């Protein structure tokens, strides 16, 4: 039962004037009309700003638009992480220059943006999987820079909350394992509950709702977005099945291994993102020799 | 095996779009095209176009050689669609 109010929400500028001393430090830009076009272009990728023996393409220009966001960048130490209202180009990180998403220019940015589907899904779908019959409101989009960081992996936990009750924490990274996790597995699971207790409960604008964190090398939880508290959030180690029914998502465990109630599940990967970099018609020598024959077909056709 | 920032490859686009699908448009320079080669992607700024051959100017710079094949996509209608493959020919190194 997610309506389209969960997601306006969700979109950065709504919740990060109240929550701006958890987080990381962030510029928030409007996005011109002629940029939000030109990120909208239905034919092929070609870079706006970059500076033997056909057509030369070339991007529109926005001067007065880079030079803010240059001003942005600068003003947050000359590196960003960049994001749209809800989410960021994490699909695209192939194409980027030593597979980074750390942006120095606008130029960064838009290679990133237009090569990725989760600024599409940002762009024109930004209501799915909602269940109520209210018209679609309009979205004012935005560019997000926010101040790049050198995070630690395997440190950020996913967190659902359910009538402003923690019942889960879910590792964020949770098809890799990581050593150090299950040693300070009841650190982690303290310093959750506390940042929540303080800096969370009762102040994001819904009862249901996601949100991610990350702790850093000295103990401290910070907070990095808000996620819908729906089908359009992965859940991770968790289902939405369970997470709605609002169930022992602890589980069956003994009395010497089980800790206090109150605390919410706590699942991590135990002893034990591929779609992004291939196309929407997505082993390569099968693949080229699929074209071969499909070449030769339609030259038939 | 080197790593390469530029390639030199005999290019086959198809006729028209897989799954009546549009037709492929020819390479354009300055456009970005997805280039999957091996087990990793990267983008091509296309720089120089013949009937046969052209040179794309790797946007991440990876680690292949001369004679592999790689597969060609272009942002169609804010999807990555496949066009065509490819060959390396020569390769600027660094
Ligand atoms: N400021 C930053 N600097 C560097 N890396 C960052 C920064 N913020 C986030 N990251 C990294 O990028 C990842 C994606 O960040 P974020 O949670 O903002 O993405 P999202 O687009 O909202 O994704 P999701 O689909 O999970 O909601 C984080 O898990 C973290 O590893
Ligand atoms: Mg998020």
């Amino acid at each position: 039962h997610m309506k389209k109010e969960h997601v306006l929400h969700c979109q950065f500028s709504a919740w990060y004037p109240f929550f701006r001393g958890v987080t990381i430090k962030s510029v928030i830009l409007p996005l011109p009309q002629n940029v939000k076009d030109y990120l909208l272009d239905d034919g092929t990728l070609v870079v706006s700003g970059r500076d033997w023996s056909t057509a030369t393409l070339t991007a529109p220009e926005f001067p007065e638009f880079a030079t803010k966001v240059q001003e942005a960048i600068n003003s947050l130490g000359g590196s960003v992480f960049p994001k749209l209202n809800w989410s960021a180009p994490r699909d695209a990180y192939w194409i980027a220059m030593n597979s980074s998403l750390k942006c120095k220019t606008l130029s960064d940015i838009f290679l990133l943006f237009k090569s990725s589907d989760f600024i599409t899904r940002d762009f024109t779908q930004p209501f799915i999987h909602c269940t109520d019959d209210s018209p679609d409101p309009c979205i004012e989009y935005e560019l997000v820079l926010r101040k790049w960081c050198e995070l630690i992996p395997g440190a950020e936990f996913r967190c659902f909350v359910k009538e402003n009750k923690l019942i889960g924490i879910s590792q964020r990274d949770y098809t890799q394992y990581y050593d150090h996790i299950s040693k300070q597995k009841e650190e982690i699971r303290r310093c959750i509950q506390d940042f929540f207790k303080k800096h969370i409960q009762y102040k994001f604008l819904d009862e249901d709702f996601v949100f991610d964190i990350y702790r850093d090398s000295r103990g401290k939880v910070w907070l990095i977005d808000f996620n819908p508290f729906g089908e359009v959030t992965d859940s991770l180690l968790f289902t939405w099945e369970e997470l709605i029914s609002e169930n022992n998502l602890n589980g069956d465990f003994s009395e010497v291994d089980a800790q206090e109630q109150d605390s919410p599940a706590f699942r991590c990967t135990n002893s034990e993102y591929l779609s992004y970099r291939l196309p929407k018609d997505f082993d390569a020598h099968k693949l080229i020799d699929f074209l071969k024959l499909k070449r030769n077909q339609q030259e038939d056709d | 095996p080197e790593i390469f920032t530029e390639l030199e490859i005999s290019y086959f686009l198809l006729r028209r779009l897989l799954g009546k699908a549009a037709k492929v448009q020819k390479l354009s320079k300055n456009e970005v095209l997805m280039v999957n080669i091996g087990s990793l992607s990267t983008g091509g700024r296309v720089s120089a176009v013949k009937a046969d051959l052209g040179k794309i100017v790797l946007t991440n710079p990876v680690c292949t050689e001369v004679g592999e094949k790689i597969a060609l996509s272009r942002r169609v209608e804010k999807h990555w669609r496949l066009i065509g493959w490819g060959q390396i020919r020569r390769g600027v190194t660094i």
